[PDB]
């Protein structure tokens, strides 16, 4: 006789049960929150736990050939963007001096292009972590009511919504 | 998915 489920209880053979394919455990639907007539749409079932950290691994885990085409199609689709335009390429150092006197970290979408192209990038973490850097520098560089601060808002949460469901 | 039921 086993434990099974989050409730750690024996076998109750009145019960539906579901099993977990990463962890190998069961389940109660009930516990759960998936019920008989739902489990018939799915093929492969991944617990609450299981899925928790297949969620939050996809930012660590290498990144593929596959991922490394999304990347590029996600640049471009920032790259296309209407509020992209101050992102497009790094500051020009003769139309701006302090730019780069309180910048020593600048980002900007054609060097991260250069960056996924030459493999730069081997966790997708990496790859957010560089565009964040575009948008905190700006808002760092701008007031709140700029136009330029108001567009790293405005392509952030763009960005967002386009990197959902990204990796495979 | 794999199940149990009654
Ligand atoms: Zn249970
Ligand atoms: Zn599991």
């Amino acid at each position: 006789t086993k434990l099974y489920c989050i409730c750690k209880t024996p076998e109750d053979e009145s019960k539906f049960y579901i099993g977990c394919d990463r962890c190998q455990n069961w389940y109660h639907g009930r516990c759960v929150g998936i019920l008989q007539s739902e489990a018939e749409l799915i093929d492969e079932y991944v617990c609450p736990q299981c899925q928790s950290t297949e969620d939050a691994m996809t930012v660590l885990t290498p990144l593929t050939e596959k991922d490394y085409e999304g990347l590029k199609r996600v640049l471009r689709s920032l790259q296309a963007h209407k509020m992209a335009w101050p992102f497009l390429e790094p500051v020009d150092p003769n139309d701006a001096p302090d730019y780069y006197g309180v910048i020593k970290e600048p980002m900007d979408l054609a060097t991260m292009e250069e960056r996924v192209q030459r493999r730069y990038y081997e966790k997708l973490t990496e790859f957010v972590a560089d565009m964040t850097k575009i948008f905190d520098n700006c808002r760092y560089y701008n007031p709140s009511d700029s136009p330029f601060y108001q567009c790293a808002e405005v392509l952030e949460s763009f960005f967002v919504q386009k990197l959902k469901g990204f990796k495979a | 998915a794999r199940t149990k039921q009654t």
